[PDB]
């Protein structure tokens, strides 16, 4: 059987370098060569109860390309689910009995966890649950860390903008920790620092990370630079404005950036890098995005597929 | 840098691609008299620089210091007769009253029928600006860039 | 190649007359020998950015016919598209990467062919974008024209309703002015009369049109009777109400029009067909509704299919 | 006339101390001999444009206690012609023609000052502007702190929770910091901590202050504990709680306070005052919302009456 | 008693030229000598079933200049009992047995009129019912014109605008045409022209009319410019926008008009009217808004006391 | 008068205060080269009217047609080598871009990342403008209020 069969993906702590580097190695082979009848007859439920439309579509489309069919619902804005004091635990002891593979994102921090016991053995795939994981999204960062740097390990990576409230580049760092000679540049206004936790066990394990003030100053060393969105409403309209200068990234401060770098981004990119990035060809957030088509199907291929092979 | 008009004033250096800045910015070209702007002159030291010649026009001492945020070193000479009897450098003012918008996006300003103003205070080190309407600080990079 | 191969539908305005034949006699192949299996594989985005169900069952329901899969949301009541500034440009960047065509209707005039500029190469088919155009329900009035008349020229085309507002009208003049000795009869109460711009274009060509009070003068002399909704909101409750008798069809009217007459809507017909036209001969507006599969599936297979030979 | 007499009262900042004394001596008067029909005849407008029901009704009955009339409204939501296109300027433009005095408050920093230039004569009052000023709530705060210390200098008042946001805390600093001998410990999370500026202020004047991790610290050294509700939603819910021992009051925690020592809030407390407070002698926060009453009440009979004999 | 003493006051074309005049003569004397103990110990009821700000505390402040007490509602959603079944009818049934006299606004057409029969002996007055009337806006509008130029009567008034749709342009003209001598010039948009009707009664009287397509055009000759709010919505955008070089008044289009010209509006103004008219002599607007107050109140004393002796 | 250069293009005869415009809209300023700008030279020739003289610049067929929307009559002339080496007039280009804003209120190129595209049609009084994207055809004079 191959390691992660029927294996719930809850969080990026609960996955071994071992099934990092598996989980991107298949989606490189599905990439390459596409398996569009891998996962025929089976049904998938996507059940979005935060609607999140454009990692719903990811996912869907990423079902699709492999031949399984899709159920499901996108909520916040009310279908009806998790009313008349309905439990998720009796939702999910319902789905079950149906689908083949449950993916789900969830208002609440631990709600996917929790789907875990009452599935029974229709495996859970955390597409984000509150403030706290999201597996799927690091997976296609990886994904395309490796793709466009060759490496994993040995990198320069600068993680710039809200890094407080940022969970995506709190699992990348956990992630990317799990690996050899990386270094860190974080840049983020002070009310927006990198929490402690995250500083505490890149020190713990002997990694280096620096604090900057300026992309500027980081700029020559740096290979991947991974933005992420300042959220306006965790600053006053004055403080915000008044950040003296500001944290945008604009095609004239790259002119200098080495050849291989790569400027991320999680997406909706609002005010933060200025369309002239778009041209430069450093710009990798959009490609960023397709690369998620793949480490999607590794997954879906891997947990639902005993032995693959390809 | 160019010669004669018979009276009317003379700005002459303006740092470079400043000198549209001012022109766009209080509206110096809305008159009906002859203005003559030249754009990237050599005669100034700096090599490069702006320089405007608008006649029969004088500009008081206070349109004098609004040049000040923008060309702090800009001489305005003052013509009559062909020669120069008068020279000005732009000071600091108190209020830069309407050329500035106040980058809290929640004033109430933006909106409405209201001339911006801020009262400016410290010299050149560090320029804060106060809006009059949400009474908020900011400085001077901050304002003068959007 | 196939002339309209990888091409965006945006509009009627860039359809030849050869296109519009091509479209219409694909239709009639596929409306005759179906196949199904022949957009197998491919995932086609429904994106109903504005929310019309009836458009958007169709699309899907031809994407199903042809062995498509469908990922793709209707918004208006929120989803979640078109928030935290998020750009249409920076969504159609993000789509282009998963599917194989994008199928849009949108609220704003101009949405469709903005979306052209960023899609790169997935064609891009418009399902409506503001008060503009709409290029897919004239294909499916041309072909519903040409089923029944056996012609797309010399034809007796009366065009009854809103005029002024009614977009459906507007298109249908532009496509079939594209052909020869058609003659219009536009029958609208004066607040709501064809605009001059469509009147211009009609007699620039030597077109013959004629304004008339009621459908009762133009009858025995009409082919195609092209009924549009009365918007009430336009005009004042009082307005409306007295229109001295009103521009409704009923059975009664029909009792003299020509064995070939057609009456055809774009729908909903809520006041203005009387149901007793349903079991006259000469109501086709529902079998009009049925032919938007074929003209929807002629267009989605040519798009995509290098060479349909059937 | 008295100094304040058709003044607009805008911002604490622009109040002398001489001017809050005059305020403060004035509203002690009102509260012991009433005179209830002072404003016989003026017709205030109570123009909430953000709601607030404690506001409201208390500068309501403020203008009902010395007999005034109360036009005005209040929304959250649209209001119709407020709304519709309208300019704050033109809807103060109008009402001006109406009324003798205008109260307002207004979600956009800056509301009540742009309404002076529009009002003609007419003295507008600001309720709240955005997150600038609300000067009407510091004037009630200092005539409580008068009223149960004998003075508004040489006082070592403690504020605490939510110091970086609320309104009220940054006012009542720079209307105290107006007096002499004053000392201010500041009790906030860090997230949350005191704005540079305040202190800054409190530096060119050699004011005295000092930063604290929790109130146990100063409980012995405290006159006034202002207390402010710590914004639950400005914080992670997980960050919220985890902060030490909290920043909450209880009853025990009074067992050090001066006998002297009062409480204060501006209201809503939730959690950061808990129920056996209000049993201790030091509980003041609604006697201090009592004397809104007269603390308005003086305002009101200065900025509308030319000579006060009371 | 006076002769409008316990009268309804429905609809301007229901008062005589008599009436208009006594009318516009109280407002006067209210004005200059007022009497603010006048209707003391009355409680009138302000409800508004359509809410309207700038109305509702218009007619609220006339209600308290003249001592009386108001009890009262507004809503335009729900607001609890009127609407669990309840038949205006049945509404004021009920509160005619509380008050001394109605002023309602209601949305749909006849409101007021069908009141006047369940209020017993409680005159009800009108404050806007639907799109038929508006009473006490045209009143204050004449006693504004009349104030401004010293007449009703050989005034060359011209109206601009949404002439089909805007209440009151068709109070107006039907109000100036009890007078003598009156020449009105009507600027409208064709879409949006006057109602032939209002045309079909001046002529009868033999009044003059004339249609522009300009305000310039009769810049020179006006009196009274009336402007309107050619409100957006009714129009397509492009339709909208499309037209010419405006009907939006200017400073620099009153250049030419006649000293004693006044520029008036009913408010909401929002692009019809640019800033820089309101510098000019001839910005009336907000003094119109202001004799709001004088209008209403006369009216008010006029319904509810016998003789007035002023 | 302003009148003597090398190299480059002179735009002579634009009539009064459009010669502001040209600066802005087309962007002549933003180039470190020699401009000489002179707004309300009298001119009996033509009452008054404004000059653009850029140095070692040269205009080029499309970039000389927008101008005619604008300055119509404006003679752009090619300064070679101390004189005029030819000079040219605008003719109406078939699109207009980026420089224009669609009156369509509603049409998409108001919130979004694009430059708006006109196409021109001279329809027998006036010049209609119809946009790329709305399709909605427009009056110019309408389009130049915007
Ligand atoms: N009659 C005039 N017409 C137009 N511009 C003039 C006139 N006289 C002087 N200027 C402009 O004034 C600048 C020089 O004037 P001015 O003599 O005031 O300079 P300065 O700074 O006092 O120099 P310096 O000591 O070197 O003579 C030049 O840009 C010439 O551009
Ligand atoms: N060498 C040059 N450098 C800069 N500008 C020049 C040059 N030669 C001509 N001009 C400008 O060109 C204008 C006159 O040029 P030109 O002789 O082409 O005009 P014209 O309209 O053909 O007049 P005419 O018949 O009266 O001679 C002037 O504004 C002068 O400043
Ligand atoms: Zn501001
Ligand atoms: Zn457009």
């Amino acid at each position: 059987a191959n390691p992660l069969y029927q294996k719930h993906i809850i969080s990026i702590n609960d996955l071994s370098r071992d099934d990092l580097n598996l989980v991107l190695a298949t989606a490189a082979k599905l990439k390459a060569n596409p398996q569009p009848e891998l996962l025929k007859h089976k049904v998938i439920a996507s059940c979005f109860f935060e609607a999140s439309t454009r990692t719903r579509l990811s996912f869907q489309t990423s079902m699709h390309r492999l031949g399984a069919s899709v159920v499901g619902f996108s909520d916040s804005a009310n279908t009806s689910l998790g009313k008349k004091g309905e439990t998720l635990a009796d939702t999910i002891s319902v789905i079950s009995t149906y689908v083949d593979a449950i993916v789900m994102r969830h208002p609440q921090e631990g709600a996917a966890r929790l789907a875990t016991e009452f599935s029974g053995n229709v495996p859970v795939l955390n597409a984000g649950d509150g403030s706290n994981q999201h597996p799927t999204q690091t997976l296609l960062d990886l994904f395309t860390i490796q793709q466009t740097e060759g490496r994993l390990d040995n990198l320069h990576v600068a993680m710039v903008g809200d890094l407080k409230y940022g969970r995506t580049v709190h699992s990348l760092t956990q992630a990317l920790a799990k690996f050899d000679g990386n270094r860190f540049y974080f840049i983020a206004p002070d009310a927006l620092a990198m929490p402690e936790y995250i500083l505490d066990m890149l020190d713990e394990k002997g990694i280096a990370w620096s604090l900057h003030s300026s992309i500027e100053e980081v700029m020559a060393e740096v290979d991947i630079l991974y933005m992420t969105r300042v959220q306006k409403e965790r600053l006053d309209p004055s403080e915000y404005a008044n950040v003296k200068a500001q944290f945008v990234l604009r095609a004239s401060d790259l002119h200098n950036a080495k050849a291989n770098m790569k400027v991320l981004h999680p997406l909706p990119r609002v005010d933060e890098i200025a369309t002239d990035v778009d041209k430069t060809p450093h710009a990798w957030y959009f490609q960023q995005a397709g690369n998620g088509i793949f480490a999607r199907q590794a997954l879906l291929a891997l947990v639902l597929n005993r032995d693959l092979v390809l | 840098g160019v010669e004669a008009i018979k009276r009317g004033t003379v700005i002459d250096h303006i740092p470079a691609q400043i000198g549209f800045k001012l022109l766009s910015l209080f509206k110096l070209t809305e008159t009906d008299q002859r203005i003559t702007i030249g754009l990237n002159l050599p005669s100034g030291e700096m090599g490069r620089k702006d320089l405007i010649k608008i006649e029969n026009t004088f500009l008081s001492e206070d349109q004098v210091d609004q040049l000040a945020l923008y060309a702090p070193q800009a001489t305005v000479n003052r013509i009559d007769n062909y020669e120069v009897v008068g020279k000005s450098r732009p000071s600091l003012p108190e209020r830069i009253d309407n050329v500035l918008v106040c980058p809290n996006s929640n004033c109430i300003s933006h909106a409405e029928p209201v001339s911006s103003s801020f009262a400016v205070r410290k010299r050149a080190n560090d320029i804060a600006l106060k809006c009059k309407y949400c009474e908020k600080e900011f400085s001077h990079n901050v304002v003068l860039a959007n």
